[PDB]
RNA sequence: AAUUCUUGGACCGGCGCAAGACGGACCAGAGCGAAAGCAUUUGCCAAGAAUGUUUUCAUUAAUCAAGAACGAAAGUCGGAGGUUCGAAGACGAUCAGAUACCGUCGUAGUUCCGACCAUAAACGAUGCCGACCGGCGAUGCGGCGGCGUUAUUCCCAUGACCCGCCGGGCAGCUUCCGGGAAACCAAAGUCUUUGGGUUCCGGGGGGAGUAUGGUUGCAAAGCUGAAACUUAAAGGAAUUGA
């Protein structure tokens, strides 16, 4: 095994974390929710996954939230959604958070870095320029796009994976509206691939209407509003 | 520490666990810098280590046991200064020191084979770092400032192919090697590098002697390349004269006339020859024949670059220049593709070329063919804009555009409604951030170009289109119009009769072209002869058949 | 080496240095129940109380 | 049970210190070594089999009277050491007796250094070298080819597994190869269809590894080694009983 009582999980989880290894911490919370323990949510399974999924934003792995996420929505299914909903709405959260910061980084301190800079073309910016831009989007590439590459990468996946149709979730269409005002602050080429998301996953609906799903009909919530 | 006895015996036995599966690798430079640091006495330390620093430096590039990686910033930046280091002892002591006796020692290294290739083992050392360099270009993130925190050392490897360039006691004839290393740090060399150091006018400005030493190294090409052209004629290879002539085509292109360089390239035959070629100058050809055409589209010529780059962007694998492109066909073989595509910076960029193949052709194909487009169809040139015009048509919604073609375009349509005012006010919209303005390295004068050839071929336009009810016409008032010279107008004006055989009269002494066109309703029954021909024009071919 | 006792039992309240361990010599062969079995103490500086006060909150 | 140890605090628990031994579990029908034998970490010194090789010398080889190196344990002499264990001893029990097995102490010894000793069920109770003669699945070292999994994330390339092949090595299971008195043995086979080369050595059981000489040793004792006399059996494997 690895545990008894799942809330050790979050004390190995704290005490790795104060050394600094938040790769291990990681792999501890990682080991409680895919195990023995899938008792229909425990109290004690909603900090285990808030300090998982802050985790996973630090290190930036999509791929581990989505693995995450996926274990959770199965151990708090119609037992309680609203765990789901707390959860996924403070991952999105968090993750806002970090490209708020990192824009406001690299737009102040490095932005005024860029231009405190000697301007006075050396022959490596001047060669460069039969091809490339201005300094400013060649270095907040460095700093800022890995995070909004994370952002998008964490909406389309708790989008796709995760709510498929489910009727229980407002949720869903919450999120595809936040991530369509997120397209009005950074770039505009994860927006094309957004609009064919919502077609297919619409496609996906009115082709089978085969699971506990949307009915598109009079329904006002889940077809009008 | 003893008479040289105690360091060609411990430099016998430190360069002798070199590959071997137990190397060490990195403290074996430690015992090869302490032969060096604890070598503190004349051909004991200050005489001989030129040896030790042929096997120091070289002891530098094993470190990688791989040929397909590249030294970290730590290993590139230490034996940028231990090959400088080789330079500061050769120069100062003029004389071979792998042998070509003097004294006695611990110089004449005759019984080994050749004192003289072992001496000629500081140009394969610095064509080794030419090479080794590359490989740090092509390993860095291209939109990152990390590209330009490296390309930092382009002014530190552009020196030591100068530093040991001048060096001549080479043992023409075979410094030719290290002549083609330093012209491939020139040739994609730009105008103000190239200019700006003869454009500064010459006066009290730039006319003392080593002030005019910045001056060397603006035509080094003019000296350089004829000595990679007739030796490497005279001598046994070829590949250092094919790649030569090449940089000098390029090289007269994007800062220098078309009619000096397209001699150059008719000169050696490259038009048919390049096919029994290697790939890594087969690309070199390609970079060339596509700076030809958008140089001749620079000063004016814009259907000598249309026909000249019709059989490169034709293709999808447009990325016979650059960094290539996509699906399978031979993994393996395209791990030997990796190591051939060309650095970054040198690239010729693809939004600023598919912008003169809908540049070029809308100035001989929207123009040339608007004349027999009214019921005269058997001219119609099948490979142009139609390639895309047929597709940013078909679609039910347009508005300003966004895309290259459309902003390509939307310019376009009205220079059909000619619009000499709304057309050049859309190639300069929002392109100069998007490669029209910047990239075309001449920062103002291409658009000086185009404006001309937006001006003038909008003259030509009411001559060809809207002439039905025109019959007395003004020709001073179309200067006024649309701002050209009138000589520049009364030329093409001139033009418009003889050279596209208008039906319209001239006596321009008064400056005037009385028209008596009448065709309107009378092409109709000869849009009837567009047929009534395609009946008696194929009775023509019925019995070509018959017998 | 590098951090004084405070840090090093902050290390050994979990396992770090044996998971650290553990994936260090996975390449060399790829061993599981590592651990760091034992802790001596061979020599203390002359006592402290300022220093002992400190770790006592 | 008693001999013995202890209110001059034994045994028990705690913290220190010193000494001299030994290297648990991992440890296997695994490895190395001519055999005896050999196990905590690291460094230095010299050696070595096997594999790999389109390198070199070109019969230099196999086995061996004489002669020579190593040879567990106990034993001997001199020096250092003596924690544990412990021949003789001293007692306490057990028993008809007990000079024994069981117990409490305990000297030589057990350990190291330098000199002797040269024997063991020193065993595979099985000389060494070479050839041929069945099958199968593992195992240790080296090489070779091969789906895929995994660690270096950056995977080339290295390790860990996975599936075969080749050469040496410790063994294993199987069989009307064949042999043998049988037990059993891929050798203990290729043997009346008897010869590949070569060293040592046995001739019914006792007396006897005894006496005597000679030789090596400080001694204990080692190596070589009979005769008179005595006797019809002693013995090896296997079967049925008790």
């Amino acid at each position: 095994a690895y545990f008894q009582r799942p809330e050790n999980a979050l004390k190995r989880a704290n005490e790795f974390l104060e050394v600094g290894k938040k790769q291990p911490a990681l792999d501890v919370l990682y080991d409680v929710m895919k195990s023995k323990k899938h008792r229909t949510w425990q109290k004690i399974h909603e900090p285990i996954m808030l300090k998982y999924l802050e985790l996973c934003v630090d290190l930036r792995k999509s791929h581990l939230a989505k693995e995450g996420l996926y274990q959770y929505k199965n151990i708090c299914q119609q037992v309680n959604i609203k765990s789901l909903e707390d959860v996924v709405r403070a991952y999105l959260k968090l993750a806002e958070e970090k490209t708020e910061a990192a824009k406001e980084e690299s737009q102040q301190m490095v932005l005024d870095i860029e231009d405190l800079d000697n301007i006075q073309t050396p022959e490596s910016v001047l060669l460069s320029a039969v091809s490339g831009e201005d300094t400013q989007d060649r270095t907040d590439r460095l700093l800022l796009t890995p995070w909004v590459k994370f952002l998008w990468e964490s909406y389309r996946q708790c989008l796709d994976l995760l709510r498929n149709n489910s009727r229980v979730e407002r949720l869903y269409h919450d999120i595809a509206q936040q991530a369509f005002k997120f397209c009005l602050q950074y770039t505009r080429k994860a927006e094309f691939r957004k609009l064919c998301d919502n077609l297919r996953m619409h496609l996906s609906q009115i082709q089978r209407h085969h699971n506990q799903s949307t009915a598109i009909n009079l329904n006002n919530p889940e077809s009008q509003s | 520490e003893i008479t040289h006895a105690v360091v060609i015996k411990k430099l016998n036995e430190i360069l002798q666990a070199r590959g071997k599966k137990g190397t060490d690798r990195a403290a074996q430079i430690e015992l090869l810098q302490l032969l060096v640091q604890i070598a503190s006495e004349n051909n004991l330390g200050e005489g001989v280590i030129v040896k030790i620093k042929f096997n120091i430096i070289a002891s530098l590039y094993d470190y990688n046991p791989n040929l397909a990686t590249y030294m970290k910033p730590e290993m590139w930046q230490k034996c940028l200064d231990c090959i400088n280091e080789l330079m500061d002892i050769l120069f100062a002591n003029p004389n071979i020191f792998v042998g070509e006796n003097i004294l006695e020692e611990s110089e004449n290294l005759q019984n080994v084979d050749q004192p003289l290739r072992v001496r000629g083992c500081i140009l394969t050392l610095v064509e080794r770092m030419d090479e080794e360099f590359t490989k740090i270009m092509q390993n860095t993130d291209p939109h990152s400032q990390e590209y330009v925190e490296h390309l930092k050392d382009e002014a530190q490897v552009c020196a030591i192919i100068e530093r040991v360039q001048r060096y001549l006691e080479e043992k023409t004839e075979e410094i030719c090697r290290v002549y083609l290393r330093r012209i491939l740090h020139t040739y994609y060399k730009f105008d103000y590098k190239a200019h700006q150091r003869q454009l500064t006018p010459p006066e009290g400005s730039s006319k003392s002697e080593q002030d005019q030493a910045e001056n060397e190294g603006e035509d080094s090409a003019v000296l350089m390349e004829r000595l990679c052209k007739y030796i490497y004629a005279k001598d046994r290879t070829d590949r250092i004269r094919t790649c030569a002539i090449l940089c000098h085509i390029y090289h007269h292109a994007l800062h220098s006339r078309w009619y000096q360089a397209r001699d150059l390239m008719l000169m050696s035959h490259l038009q048919d020859n390049i096919q029994h070629a290697d790939p890594p100058v087969q690309i070199l050809y390609n970079r060339t024949m596509v700076q030809l055409g958008i140089c001749a589209f620079r000063q004016g010529l814009t259907k000598d670059a249309h026909n000249a780059l019709l059989d490169i962007q034709s293709s999808g694998r447009a990325k016979e220049l650059l960094g290539q492109g996509l699906l399978l066909r031979s993994l393996q073989e395209r791990n030997q593709e990796q190591e051939k595509v060309e650095r970054r910076r040198q690239e010729p960029f693809h939004l600023h070329i598919n912008l003169e193949l809908l540049e070029c052709v809308y100035l001989v194909s929207a123009m040339l063919l608007e004349i027999p487009y009214m019921a005269a169809h058997e001219s119609d040139a099948r490979r142009r804009m139609i390639s895309k015009q047929f597709h940013h048509q078909l679609r039910v919604g347009e508005r300003q555009p966004l895309l290259g073609p459309p902003e390509s375009m939307r310019e376009h349509v009205v220079a059909a409604s000619k619009a000499m005012k709304m057309g050049d006010w859309k190639t300069c919209h929002s392109f100069i951030i998007n490669e029209k303005m910047n990239g075309k390295v001449w920062d103002l004068f291409p658009e000086a170009d185009k404006v001309r050839t937006m001006l003038v071929r909008k003259i030509q336009e009411e001559s060809l289109r809207t002439y039905l009810f025109t019959y007395s016409s003004v020709y001073d008032s179309i200067s006024m119009e649309t701002l050209s010279d009138m000589f520049e107008l009364d030329l093409p004006t001139v033009h418009s009769i003889i050279s596209k055989m208008i039906i319209n009269e001239e006596l321009m002494a008064s400056l005037d072209q009385p028209t008596q066109t009448v065709v309107m309703h009378r092409t109709e029954p000869t849009a009837q002869q567009n047929l009534a021909l395609q009946l008696a024009e194929k009775l023509g071919s019925l019995v070509e058949n018959n017998e | 080496q590098t951090n004084d006792l405070k840090e090093v039992v902050n290390k050994l309240i979990p396992d770090s240095i044996g998971k650290d361990i553990e994936k260090a010599c996975q390449s060399i062969y790829p061993l599981h129940d590592v651990f760091v079995r034992k802790v001596k103490m061979l020599k203390k500086p002359k006592f402290e109380l300022g220093k002992l006060m400190e770790l006592h909150g």
